[PDB]
């Protein structure tokens, strides 16, 4: 028994000042007319007080007039002050009322039938006409926009000299294409126009529109996506008279002296409207239940700090300062009535000056983080520097648990997530199956589970510390618009206390989610103002979520519930990846600079660099048992009674049973029933702890765990691990798998038995035939099935686009932001209707893309000087010098592009001109890495592996006066191969040292099986292989004469010479003597057969 | 591109 | 130009056809002046001021006519 490290056991009260713990004569013109005081005129009725002297009377407008005395009523239905109508004035867009608010085209509008003796265009919005005579149809040009007029039941010609052919088989004068309108109803004259910039005296919209001047804010939308009447670009600052003025009601500035001086100077008043009553001393208007303040003429209230004025202009109101202004406390705050309160989280211990904590345990934090081969062992101040370990493909994510003090990691190379404790002992794999493209990982401490991002799978999965059980968890979308879904996710954390995992995106739509540990509550968290969040981590201490953007290059925390969105980086950072967050400092990682930093995590002062590295550092983590705080299990024991996965309800409340993938969640209301439910191609263990796929099964190595995989009479293995055998003993890919292709030569890839109820991966799409294709395919106008069930008509029809995608009318499914994005990504331009793409609804976002000159595409604003014709009208790309590159992280090459410094000297050209690995001397090799003779660098696993990897063998030389790694075998050459390709049957060292000393594989003597031939030096070979002109085997025992005699000749493919020796075809009259006999080169077979 | 790990 | 709906549609062909300017703006004129006429004509209607057809018979004799002048 322990009290836990600087904290207090569950029954005492911690002292936040040291840490101690304590116990818990009319002429007749009188019928509807009135008189205009002239003896031939006469005002008819109404007309008196219209506004306009519509007659020569002295009694029309005398200002007599009543605006609103007497009002129009129901029977002739009112729309403005003596101004009402009925029929059909309510929605003809007439002018009715004197200012068309007789309709609005909003009341008593959508709602229209058009005469027979005219053609109703219903297809038109009330903008455009909807009725048309019947003369105008076909009668030589079109009214609606819909444009049946002239294709209903309605002849064609071969067209013209001069005229353009649209799409609807018309043909129309070629003056008329590309100058943005809708000559032919459909846009065909419109497709593919590079429209000519615009001019001085033309406005250009946020689509390429070229209007004049005139409209910019004339209070009407005429570019159609209110580009001429933004607020911003109509901005009226307010004048304010800062010095010994005063501001007029009308706006006037007027010097000191013209106030309160009996004289009008603002013609308002303004001036005098005052000057004697100080309604702050009236104590009955000021209401200030704060302190007033009577200026010149008039009074104001003003808050007692702690408190904020509001709209009234009288009150106040208490500040949530531990919201509004996290910033003031670290860690807990708590908000009172006009002032607040810091708190430290326990363990730490709140320092006399109120607002710093320091860690009360005596176990000082340090950060791992990884590199590409390395991870590392770095202290906080950044004394100390040293590794943990070496030689790993790519590190691309990892993570640590406290409560055993593992360390897990991914190697993006080798796709396997590995384990082991962080005395380097027990290093073991767990997961090596699937796993496409994992990016990011997270231990989950309390409930002892895994969780990662997969990038290709697009998911969210779950699995148990030692890799069993694994679950997919999240997919498709998160939002119920369907618009954030899963694209690129990256970057995961966990909070097991509210029971949620988050996650970042920096897709198109690039967003930071939240999701319950059992999947049930997936939201959208951040969404705005965000373009490439890389990098996720929360603060226990506090509640906050912190995330970075590569893009923008902030750093910025807020709530657990996204509000409340304070920068810390105001956009310097030139590209973070990952950070973590300890005490009052955040640590990050930068790829351009590949730095490690370190700052103030609240404001960023105090920015220092921790260590340079030579290769990019992906995740980081500050190692400390106050990162990981203890809490209770849900599932105390027993995983609560499940039999498989046992995962955090939302909120961390209770608890939920799930089952692995390839199961059945049958509910009941005393259990879930895991029904093992996996395919045909999968084998289930016996004690139905899972179901691996069916080349694992009798493979040479225990899959199952109750070791079932492995049974008795299952025959020798010929293949290697990870390849399906068919039933003769030759041996296919696993891909070969029920692929519609006869792969074995037999067919045993191809079974009904083992095709029929054949189940494909996630991102892939089953045809007619069990053969699998991955979804985008689908409806692509190509044959992908072998048989055309992915382009069949009735299915294209009939098929639902996956979430977040949008659906053309062939039937093809593409992403939601290639729509309206001046692009045929469709074929048949159903994705790109002007009359909706040309909309407001359809911006581009101001804070992160940017929007070409000539049309309405927006493309991202890093594709800005990138040097390729992102925008069609490449005007993403002229004049690009003006733009400044990053002040630190960003090198300039010299055709003005500029590009991240860690492509600087990276061997490769990225610029164009070459600029960059000009000037350049080798970079330094790490600890891991071999150098070349001409300086580049290799990873020490390719020395003496049989590969010319610097280009001159260099890499090569002196083999036999070394050893290697112990997992290798080291041939008689020298050279080093993987032990377990030694004694394995076949020859793997160049010389075949490797099986050239294994003990016999059978008792009878031979060393390999009956159906092979073996060869001298103990290696097996396959029969067919024999005689066929190879050494196939460097014994030369698969070629030697005498032996071969028991063989036929294909004259296809093999021709005799003098020697029974029958070589390949290619090899006849080939100039060179290959049989050494010159049969082959008899000129006989050189002339015309 | 330039954030592809 | 015009405040009148079908008026409006049907001043738009005139333009598409690139008729003579000086009849084409002469068919401007009347069509202005019928406008006025039709909405008189029409506010009629809502006030119930003719039920013997005159004042639609009248307007559309000269639009009729108009539609053989101008094409429409
Ligand atoms: C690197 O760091 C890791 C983690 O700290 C070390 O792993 C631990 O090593 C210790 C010492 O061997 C282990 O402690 C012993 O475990 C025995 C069995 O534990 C069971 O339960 C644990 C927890 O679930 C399981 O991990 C484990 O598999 C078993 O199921 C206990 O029976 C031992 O206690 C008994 O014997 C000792 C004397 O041997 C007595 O003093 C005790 O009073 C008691 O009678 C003991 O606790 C521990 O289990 C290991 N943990 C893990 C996770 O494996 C590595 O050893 C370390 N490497 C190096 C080189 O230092
Ligand atoms: C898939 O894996 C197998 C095994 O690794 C590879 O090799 C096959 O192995 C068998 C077993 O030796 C071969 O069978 C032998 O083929 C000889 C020629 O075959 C042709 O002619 C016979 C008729 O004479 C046809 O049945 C056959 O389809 C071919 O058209 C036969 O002459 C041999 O028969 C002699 O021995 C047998 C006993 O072994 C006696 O019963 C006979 O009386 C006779 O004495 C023998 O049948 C087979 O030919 C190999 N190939 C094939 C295609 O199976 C395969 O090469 C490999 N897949 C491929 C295509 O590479
Ligand atoms: C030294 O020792 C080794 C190991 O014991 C021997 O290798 C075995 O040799 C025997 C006899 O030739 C082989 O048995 C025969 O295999 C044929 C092909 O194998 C297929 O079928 C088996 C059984 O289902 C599968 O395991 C395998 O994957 C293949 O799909 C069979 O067609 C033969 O059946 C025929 O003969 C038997 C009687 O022998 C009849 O009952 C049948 O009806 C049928 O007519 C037979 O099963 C065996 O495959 C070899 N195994 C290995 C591991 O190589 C060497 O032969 C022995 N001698 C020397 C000096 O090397
Ligand atoms: C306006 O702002 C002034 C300061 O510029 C405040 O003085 C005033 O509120 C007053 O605040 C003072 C100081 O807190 C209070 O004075 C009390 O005096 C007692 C001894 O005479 C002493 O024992 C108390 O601790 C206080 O110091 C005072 O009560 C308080 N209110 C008033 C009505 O004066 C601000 N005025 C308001 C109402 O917002
Ligand atoms: C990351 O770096 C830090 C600093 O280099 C490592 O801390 C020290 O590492 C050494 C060598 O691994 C440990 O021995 C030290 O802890 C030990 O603790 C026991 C029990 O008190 C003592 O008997 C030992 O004499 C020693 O002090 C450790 N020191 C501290 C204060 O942490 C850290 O281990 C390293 N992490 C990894 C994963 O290697
Ligand atoms: C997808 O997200 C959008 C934006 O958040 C949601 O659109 C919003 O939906 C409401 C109700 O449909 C809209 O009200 C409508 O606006 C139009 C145009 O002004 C008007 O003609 C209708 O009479 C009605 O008032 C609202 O404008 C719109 N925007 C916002 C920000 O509220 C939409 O609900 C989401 N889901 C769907 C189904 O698209
Ligand atoms: C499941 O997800 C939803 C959406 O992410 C969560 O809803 C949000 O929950 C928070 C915290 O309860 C709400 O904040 C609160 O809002 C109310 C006003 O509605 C306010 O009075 C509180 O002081 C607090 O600010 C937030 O409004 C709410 N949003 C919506 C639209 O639901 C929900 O809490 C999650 N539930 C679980 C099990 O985690
Ligand atoms: C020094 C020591 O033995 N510490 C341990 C500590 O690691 C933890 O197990 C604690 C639980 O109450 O009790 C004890
Ligand atoms: C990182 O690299 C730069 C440039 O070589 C160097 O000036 C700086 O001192 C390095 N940082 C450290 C901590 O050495
Ligand atoms: C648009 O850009 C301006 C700065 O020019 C910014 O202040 C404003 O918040 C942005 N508006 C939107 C909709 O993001
Ligand atoms: C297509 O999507 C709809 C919803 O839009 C249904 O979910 C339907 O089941 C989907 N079809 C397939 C093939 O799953
Ligand atoms: C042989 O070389 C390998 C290369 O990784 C190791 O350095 C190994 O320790 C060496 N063996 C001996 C005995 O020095
Ligand atoms: C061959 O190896 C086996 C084991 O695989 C036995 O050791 C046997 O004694 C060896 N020799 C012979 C003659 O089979
Ligand atoms: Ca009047
Ligand atoms: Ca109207
Ligand atoms: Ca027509
Ligand atoms: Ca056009
Ligand atoms: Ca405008
Ligand atoms: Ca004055
Ligand atoms: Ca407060
Ligand atoms: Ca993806
Ligand atoms: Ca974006
Ligand atoms: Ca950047
Ligand atoms: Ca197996
Ligand atoms: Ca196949
Ligand atoms: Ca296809
Ligand atoms: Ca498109
Ligand atoms: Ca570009
Ligand atoms: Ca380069
Ligand atoms: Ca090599
Ligand atoms: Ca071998
Ligand atoms: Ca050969
Ligand atoms: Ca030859």
């Amino acid at each position: 028994p322990t009290r836990p490290p600087g904290m207090c056991h569950l029954d005492e009260f911690q002292c936040q000042g040291d840490g101690t713990c304590i116990p818990n004569a009319s002429h007749t013109c009188r019928s509807n007319e009135f008189q205009c005081l002239s003896p031939q005129r006469c005002i008819p009725s109404y007309w008196f007080c219209d506004g306009e002297a519509d007659c020569a009377d002295g009694s029309d407008e005398p200002d007599t007039c009543g605006h609103s005395v007497n009002t129009c009523r129901a029977s002739q239905f009112q729309c403005d002050n003596g101004r009402c109508i009925s029929g059909n004035w309510v929605c003809d867009g007439d002018n009715d009322c004197g200012d068309m608010s007789d309709e609005d085209q909003r009341h008593h509008c959508e709602l229209q039938n058009c005469s027979s003796t005219q053609f109703t265009c219903v297809n038109s919005r009330p903008p455009n006409r909807r009725c048309i005579p019947q003369y105008w149809v076909c009668d030589g040009d079109a009214d609606c926009s819909d444009a049946l007029d002239e294709l209903q039941n309605c002849t064609m010609r071969t067209c013209s000299a001069g005229e353009f052919s649209c799409a609807n088989g018309r043909c129309v004068r070629q003056s008329f294409r590309c100058d943005r309108r809708n000559d032919c109803g459909d846009y065909s004259d419109e497709r593919g126009c590079s429209y000519p910039p615009c001019h001085a005296n033309q406005f250009t919209c946020q689509n390429g529109r070229c209007i004049p001047r005139f409209f910019v804010c004339d209070e009407d939308n005429d570019c159609g996506d209110g580009s001429d009447e933004q607020e911003h670009l109509c901005h009226t600052p307010e004048p304010t008279c800062p010095l010994h003025q005063f501001r007029c009601d009308n706006g006037h500035c007027i010097e000191m002296g013209r106030v309160c001086n009996h004289v009008d100077d603002c013609s308002d008043n303004s001036d005098e409207k005052g000057c004697g009553i100080n309604e702050c001393l009236d104590s009955s208007i000021s209401r200030c239940d704060h302190n007033c303040t009577d200026t010149i003429t008039s009074f104001y209230c003003s808050c007692l700090p702690g408190y904020k004025l509001m709209s009234d202009k009288r009150s106040c109101v208490d500040i949530d300062e531990c919201k509004e202004s996290p910033q003031l406390c670290s860690q807990k705050c708590e908000n009172v009535v006009g002032s607040y309160i810091c708190k430290c989280a326990p363990g730490y211990i709140r320092e006399p000056d109120g607002k710093s904590c320091r860690q009360n345990s005596n176990i000082e934090p340090y950060l791992i983080f990884s590199n590409r081969y390395y991870i590392r062992n770095l202290t906080t101040d950044g004394s100390s520097y040293s590794l943990i370990l070496q030689g790993l493909g790519n590190v691309v994510a990892l993570d640590f648990d406290r409560v055993e003090k593992r360390l897990y990691w991914i190697d993006a190379e080798k796709q396997i997530i590995e384990r082991m404790f962080l005395n380097k002992t027990n290093r073991e794999t767990i997961i090596n199956h699937r796993l496409r493209r994992a990016e990011s990982l997270a231990v989950d401490w309390v409930s002892r589970k895994l969780y990662w991002l997969d990038a290709i799978l697009d998911c969210l999965f779950v699995s148990d510390l030692e890799g069993r059980h694994r679950k997919m968890i999240a997919q498709h979308c998160v939002d119920a618009n369907n618009t954030f879904c899963f694209e690129h996710p990256r970057g995961i954390v966990l909070h097991p206390q509210r029971g949620h995992v988050y996650w970042a995106d920096w897709g198109v739509h690039a967003y930071i989610g939240r999701i319950g540990m059992d999947g049930t509550n997936k939201s959208v968290i951040i969404s705005t103002k965000i373009e490439w969040p890389n990098a996720i981590t929360i603060d226990y201490t506090n509640d906050l979520l912190y995330w970075a953007d590569a893009h923008l290059g902030y750093i910025e925390f807020s709530d657990l519930e996204g509000h409340h969105r304070h920068t810390v980086y105001d956009g310097s950072l030139p590209h973070p990846f990952a950070l973590t967050i300890f005490e009052d400092t955040v640590f990050w990682t930068d790829w351009n600079t590949r730095t490690v930093e370190k700052g103030n995590k609240y404001d960023g002062s105090g920015r220092v660099v921790l260590v340079n590295t030579t290769h990019k550092p992906f995740d980081i983590h500050v190692y400390h048992p106050y990162r990981q705080p203890i809490m209770s299990n849900p599932c105390g024991t027993n995983n609560g009674g499940c039999s498989h996965l046992c995962l955090i309800k939302a909120g961390g409340r209770g608890f939920t049973c799930a089952c692995p993938d390839d199961f059945q969640t049958v509910q009941l209301r005393d259990r879930t029933l895991c029904m093992p439910m996996c395919s045909s191609t999968q084998f289930l263990c016996g004690n139905n702890e899972k179901c691996i796929p069916i080349w694992w099964k009798c493979d040479g190595q225990k899959d199952c765990s109750d070791g079932s995989d492995e049974p008795d009479l299952c025959p020798h293995r010929f293949c290697r691990l990870g390849q399906f055998q068919c039933r003769d003993g030759n041996c296919t890919s696993p891909q070969a798998l029920c692929n519609a292709r006869q792969d074995c030569a037999d067919g045993s890839d191809e079974d009904r038995v083992l095709c029929e109820h054949h189940r494909c991966e996630s991102n892939e799409w089953q045809c007619a035939n069990k053969r699998c294709i991955p979804q985008s395919w689908q409806c692509d106008s190509v044959n992908d099935c072998l048989d055309n069930s992915d382009e069949d008509t009735s299915h294209c029809a009939s098929r639902t686009c996956r979430p977040g995608q949008f659906k053309c009318n062939n039937g093809r499914c593409i992403p939601q932001s290639w729509k309206c994005d001046v692009d045929n990504d469709c074929g048949d331009y159903s994705d790109e209707p002007i009359d909706e793409c040309t909309t407001a609804a359809y911006n581009c976002d101001n804070h992160t893309e940017f929007s070409c000159k000539t049309n309405y595409r927006c493309i991202p604003q890093w594709a800005v000087c990138n040097g390729f014709d992102d925008c069609r009208d490449n005007s993403d790309e002229q004049g690009c010098e003006s733009v400044p590159c990053h002040p630190s992280g960003d090198f300039r090459c010299a055709n003005h592009h500029c590009i991240p410094l860690r492509w600087k000297c990276d061997g490769t050209d990225d610029c164009g001109d070459n600029s960059d690995e000009e000037n350049c001397v080798p970079r330094e090799c790490s600890e891991s890495e071999f150098r070349c003779a001409d300086q580049q660098c290799i990873p020490s696993r390719w020395v003496c592996d049989q590969e010319n990897d610097c280009g001159d063998n260099s890499d090569e030389r002196d083999c036999e006066m070394k050893t290697c790694h112990p997992e290798h075998f080291q041939c008689t050459s020298g050279h080093c191969v993987p032990k377990a390709l030694a004694c394995d049957g076949r020859a793997d060292c160049l010389d075949a040292s490797d099986e050239s000393a294994c003990p016999t594989r059978f008792p009878n003597g031979t060393y390999c099986p009956a159906a092979m031939f073996e060869c001298k030096n103990h290696v097996c070979i396959q029969s067919f292989w024999i005689c066929d002109g190879e050494n196939d085997c460097v014994d030369g025992s698969d070629e030697e004469i005498h032996l071969c005699f028991n063989i036929p000749c294909e004259s296809p493919q093999r021709f005799r010479c003098d020697n029974s020796r029958c070589v390949y075809g290619h090899q006849l009259c080939n100039g060179v003597d290959d049989c050494g006999d010159g049969s082959d080169e008899k000129e006989e077979h050189c002339r015309k057969p | 591109x330039x954030n592809x790990x | 130009e015009f405040r009148m709906e079908k008026l409006n549609q049907l001043w738009e062909k005139a333009k598409r056809l690139h008729l003579s300017p000086v009849r084409l703006a002469e068919l401007h004129s009347d069509l202005k002046i019928q406008e006025r006429d039709e909405l008189n004509w029409k506010k009629l209607k809502v006030e119930g001021l003719d039920g013997d057809g005159e004042k639609e018979a009248k307007l559309v004799h000269n639009l009729n006519v108009i539609l053989a002048r101008y094409g429409l």
